[PDB]
């Protein structure tokens, strides 16, 4: 039932805020936490993400963390910034300097217990807490280093709850900072061991979509983040709205993750169409379905045609006949059955929800668990070793007390993870 | 993991303490050597000047000895 949400660092707080902004609009909540909705379908499951305060006020079950105040003020002074519980702001002053070691071991060490206190206070207010969700980037210092420290501490207090993260991978196409492959590799190591489900949101993929597909010549984080919030709303539809699915996070993990370490998901969203003459066409289910599976629509920069899907979850939203959706989804599998492993029968599932996202008559959200995600970890691995071969920029991390061995076993873990994906790409029945 | 997290933070504290400690000690020992070295250079030069004052007075005694003949 209840989910506790944590956003850490600049990126995590940025996309975390847009997420609450978007789903608040869907559930008919205004920026002061009052309900102004029509359908009651919007309150059926409102308690999943919102706490009910005195006076018919719904407040997000959200914890906001950062090692510097800047983004705290930014969120607090924005649209839907007043909706958040004021106790649930936990920030420092030092900042992490895009340094994983500062977030994970030195500066974050002091703030971490304050966060666990708010986490603990929210968990005890839950009827039956099902688990946690974290938004953060892997390329920085706070969301990457301190976000993973939070995951580790939270898992130790709630060892049987589901742990789920929306994790933004770094790309040289978007960001300037040379040490990002270092931060990401240390983070991936923590994620393979302490999360149950991780959505891989690749800034490299988000950039190609905005630049190539959407024709945005000067992409901003606001553009990228509006893709992320749309996808985050889509993948959480079946938690926040009733209908045909009696599903929570654990059931999703059980049916999406056939092997413990292989829990990194490839997300996608339809529709995506550049401005503007095509923005007025009516979307048909056949078109939604082809777009959803198109490699160029994927939100992790990896070619799904290079590998195989272990499992797929697809969710459609809006007014549409389920018969059309059924036929179309079966068409994709029957006509391209070599891209789905045959040792997992009937391994693509569909859910349809009546309420559509704001601004769209229809939409589809894609959750793919594909062996091709290895391309993402290979890319980060290449950048890592090019630098680590010569111990370049290592002093920023050893000056915080870290050893070289810790880097060696992080790259080691990621290389094995790559190997594991490769072995089911060639596994046959 | 928790033992290691304390390990790392305590190692950061120790490397910073050792940095301060060595700078402190290197500086202290350099001020010390320079004091000794400069004071010795001056003592040498002054010891030499007095050795000349000694010779002058001997030049005066020498004048009177020949002065009695
Ligand atoms: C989405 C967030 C973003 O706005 C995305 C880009 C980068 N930054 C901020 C804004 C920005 C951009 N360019 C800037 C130049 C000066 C100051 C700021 C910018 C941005 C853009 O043009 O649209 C707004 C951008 C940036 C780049 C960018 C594209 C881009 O917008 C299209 N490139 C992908 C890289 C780049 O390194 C590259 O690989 O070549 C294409 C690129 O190189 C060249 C020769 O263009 C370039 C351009 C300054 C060079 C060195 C540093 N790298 C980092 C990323 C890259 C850039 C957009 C963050
Ligand atoms: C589905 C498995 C795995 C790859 C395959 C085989 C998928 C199949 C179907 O996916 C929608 C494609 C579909 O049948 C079509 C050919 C009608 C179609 O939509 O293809 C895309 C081109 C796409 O480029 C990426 C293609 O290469 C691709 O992704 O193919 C536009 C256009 O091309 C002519 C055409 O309208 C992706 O999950
Ligand atoms: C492609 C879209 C709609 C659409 C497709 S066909 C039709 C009748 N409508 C939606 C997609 C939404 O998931 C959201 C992400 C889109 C990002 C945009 C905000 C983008 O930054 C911007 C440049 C745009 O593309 C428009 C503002 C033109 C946007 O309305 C169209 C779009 O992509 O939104
Ligand atoms: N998609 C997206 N990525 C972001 C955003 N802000 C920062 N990033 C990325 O996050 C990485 C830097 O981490 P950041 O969140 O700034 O650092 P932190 O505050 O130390 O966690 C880089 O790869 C940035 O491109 C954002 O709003 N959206
Ligand atoms: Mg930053």
């Amino acid at each position: 039932r209840e989910i506790v949400h944590i956003q850490a660092g600049q990126c995590g707080n940025q996309i975390g805020a847009k997420f609450w902004e978007v789903i608040s609009d869907e559930h008919g909540i205004d920026p002061t936490g009052s309900y102004h909705g029509d359908s009651d379908l919007q309150l059926e499951r409102i308690n999943v993400y919102y706490n009910e305060a005195t006076g018919n006020k719904y407040v997000p079950r959200a914890i906001l963390v950062d090692l510097e105040p800047g983004t705290m003020d930014s969120v607090r002074s924005g649209p839907f910034g007043q909706i958040f519980r004021p106790d649930n702001f936990v920030f420092g002053q030092s900042g992490a300097g895009n340094n994983w070691a500062k977030g994970h071991y030195t500066e974050g060490a002091e703030l971490v217990d304050s966060v666990l206190d708010v986490v603990r206070k929210e968990s005890e207010s839950c009827d039956c807490l099902q688990g946690f969700q974290l938004t953060h980037s892997l390329g920085g210092g706070t969301g990457s280093g301190m976000g993973t420290l939070l995951i580790s501490k939270i898992r130790e207090e709630y060892p049987d709850r589901i742990m789920n993260t929306f994790s933004v991978m770094p790309s040289p196409k978007v960001s300037d900072t040379v040490v990002e492959p270092y931060n990401a590799t240390l983070s991936v190591h923590q994620l393979v061991e302490n999360t149950d489900e991780t959505y891989c949101i690749d800034n490299e993929a988000l950039y190609d979509i905005c630049f190539r597909t959407l024709k945005l010549t000067t992409p901003t984080y606001g553009d990228l983040n509006h893709l992320v919030s749309a996808t985050m709303s889509g993948v959480t539809t079946c938690l926040r709205f009733p209908g045909q699915l009696n599903a929570d996070l654990r059931k999703l993990a059980v049916n999406m993750v056939p092997f413990p370490r292989l829990h990194f998901f490839m997300p996608g969203f339809a529709p995506l169409t550049s401005r503007g003459s095509q923005q007025y066409r009516a979307l048909t289910v056949p078109e939604l379905t082809q777009q959803m599976f198109d490699s160029k629509n994927m939100m992790a920069a990896c070619d799904p045609r290079h590998g195989r899907y272990l499992t797929v979850a697809a969710i459609f939203r809006g007014r549409m006949s389920m018969k059309e959706v059924d036929e179309q989804m079966l068409n994709v599998q029957n006509k391209n059955s070599s891209y789905f492993v045959e040792w997992i029968p009937n391994n693509v599932k569909t859910a349809v929800c009546d309420i559509p996202p704001r601004g769209l008559k229809m939409s589809a959200t894609f959750i793919g668990n594909s062996t091709a995600i290895q391309e993402l970890f290979k890319r980060i691995s290449e950048q890592f070793t090019a630098m680590f071969r010569r111990k370049a920029f290592l002093h920023w991390y050893t000056g915080e007390g870290m050893d070289e061995m810790e880097f060696t076993e992080a790259e080691s873990n990621m290389n094995d993870l790559v190997s594991e994906y490769q072995q089911y790409q060639d596994a046959t029945a | 993991k928790r033992e290691h997290e304390r390990e790392v933070i305590q190692k950061a504290i120790e490397e910073n303490n050792n940095f301060i400690k060595m700078a402190k000690e290197k500086l202290a020992q350099k001020m010390e050597s320079n004091k000794e070295n400069r004071e010795a250079h001056l003592a040498a030069m002054l010891e030499r000047l007095q050795e000349k004052d000694k010779h002058a007075e001997e030049v005066r005694k020498n004048k009177e000895l020949k002065e009695e003949a």
